[PDB]
């Protein structure tokens, strides 16, 4: 029995546990693994929750029942976990509807808060300008603070908490589109555990909306807040889109963390920033936005400069250390996000979907049109890197190889993420029958390091 | 020489690893991956040497010469414990009235998947006056003990 020697082994982790549960038609094996789930860290299984809950819905009933017990155990433990189970189960169904209705059968205040948010963005469809949308929103959110605090929390947050106050003056509609997404700031109170503590107490000049760093907006907002004296207090930011499908976004989130862990383990100096996604339904969702970063478009627009111009002004001369650091961050983040766009086949890449942060990193956003779905290095970027024959540009091409090489060494973990999700998906990114083929094939496991180096060079050329 | 030759049966719903209980007790091997079969190993009881003949299935010739009955129910599947009444009937109809019945709760390693109460299933043993024990072929917990008692209690 080599197999049991494997499961009993230290080699057995949450990843491989799901891998066997995904293939084995052995009911004796399925039931064994469904037991080992309880023996994992609650955090580690969490990352693969979308995977597990997707196998539950769109696979043999002999697999869903093996996962069901562990789910209901955690649903019973964490109110938050219970919530995100319901959300996922509904957004990916098109089976576990019975369980979903069980989860919702406590979460009343939270679901009220979500609906209220989603409804707010709906009514902004009439007001056709960006500015008109914001004015209604700010008054629309001012109504929210009339039933706060409440047993409400932002799942996007990395800690337990209650929502005490929402500074309506600070929120802003992000575009003029029919179902535009608004960004809101939320004051919360951190705690030991949500399940244990009951809602906080209530207590009833500033309120000016500017474009500034995160550290400062946190200060002006707290000063004007009644809850601005508790050491508990902390500010959160969430993007609320009431009409965009975030499932492909979530998928790309997992893929990004996974590439990130690989490069961090393989000790490859690459830099990417995945943003916390949340799936309310197939219709809607929320994003935990990257503060202190804006699109290259909104950067080139406000200052009317070239990217290289902005860098030198904001950081310093080529010779200043603060520029070298800012340039080094641009290269690393640029190189990593190339491989991310390559391996995922990310499309619709313009300076509107690419943020720029205070340190100098770049952060791609909006991950529709990946892989199958569909309807480059500009000179501006290459200039920031010192030019085609600058040493810092070789360093950019160098990181991709090292990055891609380390990606090959762990191709197994990455592909698993996508392959499972494709199961029973009417999603656009799984249009072609063989999508996973191109995905796997894009790693080029067959290639040598030398041939791998040639492919990187050839690919950088086609980039331009 | 071996003193006596016992014949005990392994009955119950398919999937409860009674063929694995059989393997672990005699050959000491367990396989996660999956006709009528029997196998025997001898043990020393009360200063005696006994070749316990464990039978296994996947009809009356089965219960012919049956000395002790091993009712194996899965703890992770409540329906298996439910069919014990249907398995007693099969025993009541075909099995020797003298045979000693020991209720077996296998797959006890599945602690987090327990569907059958350890205390309750032990209560059904008293209502029927039969010995009870929960076992696990994957870690060999209470495996040799089950036959050690059934073969000992067969006298
Ligand atoms: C899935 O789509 C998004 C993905 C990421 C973000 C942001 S936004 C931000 N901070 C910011 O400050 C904003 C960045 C540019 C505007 C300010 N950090 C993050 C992670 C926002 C959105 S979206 O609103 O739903 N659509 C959108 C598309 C293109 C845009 O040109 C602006 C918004
Ligand atoms: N986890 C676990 N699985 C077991 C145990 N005992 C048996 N199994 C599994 O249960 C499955 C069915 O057992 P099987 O050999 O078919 O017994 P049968 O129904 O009497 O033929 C096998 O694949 C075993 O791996 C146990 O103690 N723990």
């Amino acid at each position: 029995s080599w197999l049991l020697r494997l499961f009993e082994s230290k080699l057995f982790d949450i990843s491989m546990a799901i891998s066997y549960l995904y293939n084995s038609k052995e009911p004796g094996v399925q039931a064994y693994i469904g037991n080992r789930l309880f023996c994992f860290r609650n955090e580690d299984v969490d990352f693969y929750l979308p995977q597990l809950l997707n196998m539950y819905i769109h696979m043999d009933e002999d697999v869903g029942d093996a996962i069901k017990p562990y789910i209901v155990h955690r649903c019973r433990q964490s109110i938050n976990f219970s919530l995100q189970c319901a959300l996922l189960l509904g957004a990916y169904s098109s089976r576990g509807t019975k369980l979903r209705k069980l989860i919702l059968s406590r979460l009343a205040p939270e679901r009220e808060f979500i609906k209220s948010l989603m409804a707010i963005g709906k009514r902004l469809a009439t007001l056709p300008t960006k500015e008109q949308k914001t004015q209604r929103l700010i008054s629309e959110l001012s109504l929210l603070n009339h039933k706060l605090p409440a047993r409400v929390w932002l799942p996007t947050a990395g800690f337990d908490h209650h929502v005490v106050r929402v500074p309506h003056t600070q929120a802003v509609v992000l575009n003029s589109k029919d179902k535009a997404p608004y960004l809101i700031y939320v004051e919360v109170l951190e705690c030991e555990n949500f399940d244990t503590t009951s809602v906080p107490a209530r207590i009833p000049p500033s309120a000016v909306a500017l474009k500034e760093p995160w550290q400062e907006k946190v200060r002006r907002i707290r000063e004007g807040s009644p809850y601005g004296h508790l050491p508990n207090w902390r500010l959160l930011s969430v993007i609320v889109k009431c009409g965009d499908d975030l499932r492909q976004e979530l998928l790309a989130f997992q893929v990004l963390k996974q590439l990130q862990s690989i490069w961090e383990q393989e000790r490859v100096p690459l830099w990417i920033k995945p943003y916390k996604i949340l799936v309310i339904s197939a219709d809607s969702g929320m994003i935990e936005p990257v503060v202190n970063a804006v699109s290259i478009h909104q950067v080139k627009k406000q200052s009317q400069l070239s990217l290289l111009d902005y860098f030198l002004q904001e950081h310093g001369s080529y010779t200043t250390e603060a520029f070298l650091s800012a340039q080094r961050n641009f290269v690393q983040s640029c190189a990593g996000y190339c491989l991310v766009c390559y391996l995922l086949q990310v499309k619709d890449r313009h300076n509107g979907n690419i943020l720029l942060d205070a340190e100098g990193h770049i952060i791609h956003i909006d991950f529709g049109f990946i892989l199958s779905s569909s309807p480059k290095l500009t000179t501006e970027f290459v200039d920031v890197m010192g030019g085609l024959d600058g040493d810092m540009f070789n360093y950019y091409k160098m990181l991709m190889l090292q990055g891609l090489i380390a990606a090959r060494k762990h191709m197994d973990k990455v592909v698993q993420i996508v392959e499972i999700m494709q199961q029973g998906s009417q999603l656009p990114c799984f249009h072609g029958s063989s999508t996973i083929r191109n995905l796997k094939e894009r790693f080029h496991m067959s290639m040598t390091e030398e041939q791998l180096q040639l492919l990187v060079e050839q690919m950088v050329d086609g980039s331009m | 020489e071996y003193d006596y030759l016992f014949k005990v049966v392994l009955i119950g719903d398919s999937g409860v690893g009674k063929s694995n209980l059989l393997s672990r007790f005699t050959r000491n091997e367990f396989n996660l991956e999956s006709g009528v079969e029997f196998a025997t190993r001898s043990i020393q009881v009360d200063g005696k040497t006994i070749k316990a003949q464990i039978w296994d299935t996947a009809t009356s010739a089965y219960y012919r010469g049956a000395v002790g009955a091993l009712l194996v129910y899965d703890i992770a599947k409540h329906l298996t414990y439910e069919n014990v009444e249907r398995w007693l009937k099969e025993l009541r109809d075909h099995a020797d009235s003298n045979i000693v019945i020991m209720l077996v709760g296998n797959k006890s390693d599945l602690r987090h998947l327990r569907a059958v109460p350890t205390d309750e299933a032990r209560a059904f043993a008293e209502k029927n006056g039969l010995s009870f024990i929960e076992t696990s072929a994957l870690d060999s917990t209470n495996v040799e003990a089950a036959f050690q008692t059934i073969l000992t209690e067969i006298y």
